[PDB]
C-alpha cells in the first residue's frame, strides 16, 4: 500500500533542489551540504576526498535515515579557505581521477587485444 | 619552560598481571636517578616495546614550549610555533587524582599522581618535591623517546 | 526503566575498552552522527606517530554537561578494592566519570543499564529530561554507526 | 526444625560495648502451623 | 568529633585568620561540641530506629554526588586550604533545614 516508487529513490520531483547551502554556526568556517536524492555511493567519494586535502579541518557525511534519500555533509576549512570552493576543489580533482581512470582503463583493454 | 617533570626511566616488567589487552600493555618503570616507580600503559602496535629498554619521560603543560596555553584543540595546521616534536610518542590527557602519604598533621612526602589518558592511565611515585607541578584537573601531555 | 539494550550495549562494551583507536577519518565520521557536539574536535588522545582517538573520548563528548558518576564493570575483580592499583584497575573495571568526561573503566549493564544510579539516571537527575533524551539518542546512532 | 540462620535478616543483631554491630549465631525454630499465642506464652521463648 | 588540641592538622586545613578565630573565642568551640552532641543523640536515634545495619536507605538528595558536583565545578583544590569557618557550616545546614 505505502510502498514508495522504486523511481522516486533518485529521481527530483518538482520542489525541491539538488543542492542547499547552510552556514553551520557552531563553528567558524563551516558549511553544511545537503545533497539530496543520492546515497553512500557519493557520500563515501566526497568525504574520502575532501580528508585528504590538507587545509581541510572536518571533513564527513551521515544519512539521516535509510529510507529517506538524502545525505548531509559537513566540511570545515581553515579561516582562509571557503568550504564552498573546497567542495569544488574536491570535485574537480575527482573529475579528473575518473577520467584517468576511464583513459588508462581504455589503454589496458587496447593492449589486452592483442 | 612548561616542563613539569624531567626524569630518565627503565622498564623491568611488561605485564606482570598478564596480557589484558591486546593492544594495550602495563609498563612498570623506575628511575634511574630520582628513583620514581611508574606505572604506564601504552599502545604496542603503533610503538613496540620490550623488557630493559631505556627512555626518558617528559611531562609538560604544552608542546609549544612557550608558556603559552593551548586550551586542548585539536589544529594540525598550527604547526608554526615549532611544538616539541622532536620526541618520538606522544598522548594527551589530564590528571584526576593526587594521593600521597600525608598524615592528619605532617606534610605529604611521597606523592602519587594517577593521570588518565582517554583509559591510558599511569602511576608517577616519588618525592612530593618532584611532583608539586601537578594540579587536579590539569591538562598534561605524556612524551617518550627511546635512547642507545 | 529506560536503557541502552541491544546491539548499541555490546557494542557500547567494545567500544570502551582501552584497545579500541580510532583514525581521524573514523573519528569525522562518528562526530557527524552526533547532534549535541559542539563542533570542536576534540585533542586526540594521541598525537605521534600518527592521531588516534579513544572511543572513551568520544563516549565523553556523548556525556552531558558535567555529570559525576562511579560505578563498578561486571566482571570487577573483588581482590582490587583491598590490595594495590586501587585507582588504576588493570582489567579497566571500576568506571569513573568526572567533569562530564568518561576517565576510565568499562560500560555495560550495571553502568548505562536499568539499574539504581545508572549513569542515565544521574544524567536525568541533574541536567534535566530534554538533554536525557539526547543522550539516548546520541549513544544509540554514534554507537550503531 | 532447628537450624543456625545465615542471612542477616534473622541472625541476633546487637550493639557491642564498642558501638560496632556485630553478626551474632543464635539458634532459631521454624514450626510448621501457628498456635503463636501460646508459643509466646511459653518459657524460655523471646515474646519480642 | 572536630578535635582542635594538637591545632596542628587544624592549621594544615583551615586558614590563619579561621585557625585564630577557632582557638580562641570559646563560644564557638562550645557551639561545635554542641554539634557534636546533637550528631552522638542522632546516632543513637538510628541505632534504635535501624536494626541489622541496613545502613542502604532511600533518601531524596544524593548528598555525596552533590558536594562532588560543588568541588569539581569550582575547581577546588583538595591540598591547599580552604576558607570555609565551621560556625559558618553550623547555621547554614540549620537554616537549611
Amino acid at each position: 500500500m505505502n510502498a514508495p516508487p522504486a523511481f522516486e529513490s533518485f529521481l527530483l520531483f518538482e520542489g525541491e533542489k539538488k543542492i542547499t547551502i547552510n552556514k553551520d554556526t557552531k563553528v567558524p568556517n563551516a558549511c553544511l551540504f545537503t545533497i539530496n536524492k543520492e546515497d553512500h555511493t557519493l557520500g563515501n567519494i566526497i568525504k574520502s576526498q575532501l580528508l585528504k586535502d590538507p587545509q581541510v579541518l572536518f571533513a564527513g557525511y551521515k544519512v539521516p535515515h535509510p529510507l529517506e534519500h538524502k545525505i548531509i555533509i559537513r566540511v570545515q576549512t581553515t579561516p582562509d579557505y571557503s568550504p564552498q570552493e573546497a567542495f569544488t576543489n574536491a570535485i574537480t580533482d575527482l573529475i579528473s581521477e575518473l577520467s584517468l581512470l576511464e583513459e588508462r582503463f581504455r589503454v589496458a583493454i587496447k593492449d589486452k587485444q592483442e | 619552560a612548561g616542563i613539569l617533570f624531567e626524569d630518565i626511566f627503565d622498564v623491568k616488567d611488561i605485564d606482570p598481571e598478564g596480557k589484558k589487552f591486546d593492544r594495550v600493555s602495563r609498563l612498570h618503570c623506575e628511575s634511574e636517578s630520582f628513583k620514581m616507580d611508574l606505572i604506564l600503559d601504552v599502545n604496542i602496535q603503533i610503538y613496540p616495546v620490550d623488557l630493559g629498554d631505556k627512555f626518558r619521560l617528559v611531562i609538560a603543560s604544552t608542546l609549544y614550549e612557550d608558556g603559552t596555553l593551548d586550551d586542548g584543540e585539536y589544529n594540525p595546521t598550527d604547526d608554526r610555533p615549532s611544538r616539541a616534536d622532536q620526541f618520538e610518542y606522544v598522548m594527551y590527557g589530564k590528571v584526576y587524582r593526587i594521593e600521597g602519604d600525608e598524615t592528619s598533621t605532617e606534610a605529604a612526602t611521597r606523592l602519587s599522581a594517577y593521570v588518565s589518558y582517554g583509559g591510558l592511565l599511569m602511576r608517577l611515585q616519588g618525592d612530593a618535591n618532584n611532583l608539586h607541578g601537578f594540579e587536579v584537573d590539569s591538562r598534561v601531555y605524556l612524551l617518550m623517546k627511546k635512547l642507545a | 526503566v529506560m536503557g541502552i539494550v541491544q546491539d548499541t550495549l555490546t557494542a557500547v562494551r567494545k567500544f570502551t575498552k582501552r584497545d579500541v583507536f580510532l583514525e581521524r577519518g573514523e573519528v569525522m565520521n562518528l562526530l557527524m552522527f552526533l547532534s549535541t557536539w559542539d563542533g570542536k574536535v576534540p585533542q586526540p588522545a594521541i598525537l605521534k606517530p600518527r592521531p588516534l582517538w579513544t572511543g572513551k573520548q568520544i563516549f565523553s563528548l556523548i556525556i552531558p554537561g558535567h555529570i559525576n558518576c562511579i560505578r563498578t564493570h561486571s566482571t570487577h575483580p573483588d581482590d582490587e578494592d583491598s590490595g594495590p592499583y586501587k585507582h588504576i584497575s588493570p582489567g579497566d573495571t571500576k568506571v569513573v566519570v568526572e567533569n562530564g568526561e568518561l576517565i576510565m573503566g568499562i560500560l555495560c549493564k550495571k553502568s548505562l543499564g536499568t539499574s539504581a544510579g545508572s549513569l542515565v539516571h544521574i544524567s536525568y537527575l541533574e541536567m534535566g529530561h530534554d538533554i536525557t533524551r539526547l543522550f539516548y539518542s546520541n549513544i544509540q546512532t554514534v554507537i550503531n554507526n | 526444625y532447628m537450624h543456625l540462620p545465615q542471612t542477616d535478616n534473622k541472625k541476633k543483631i546487637i550493639i557491642t560495648e564498642d558501638g560496632e554491630f556485630k553478626a551474632l549465631q543464635e539458634w532459631i525454630l521454624e514450626t510448621d502451623g501457628v498456635s503463636l499465642m501460646r508459643v509466646l506464652s511459653e518459657k524460655d521463648v523471646d515474646p519480642v | 568529633r572536630f578535635d582542635y588540641t594538637n591545632e596542628r592538622a587544624l592549621r594544615r586545613t583551615l586558614q590563619e585568620d579561621l585557625v585564630k578565630d577557632v582557638l580562641s573565642n570559646a563560644h564557638i568551640q562550645n557551639e561545635l561540641e554542641r554539634e557534636f552532641e546533637r550528631m552522638r543523640e542522632d546516632r543513637e536515634v538510628l541505632r534504635v530506629i535501624f536494626p541489622t545495619g541496613d545502613s542502604k536507605v532511600v533518601l531524596p538528595c544524593n548528598l555525596l554526588r552533590m558536594i562532588w558536583n560543588a568541588q569539581k565545578i569550582f575547581h577546588i583544590n583538595p591540598r591547599l586550604p580552604s576558607d570555609l569557618h565551621p560556625i559558618k557550616v553550623v547555621e547554614g545546614v540549620k537554616e537549611l533545614s
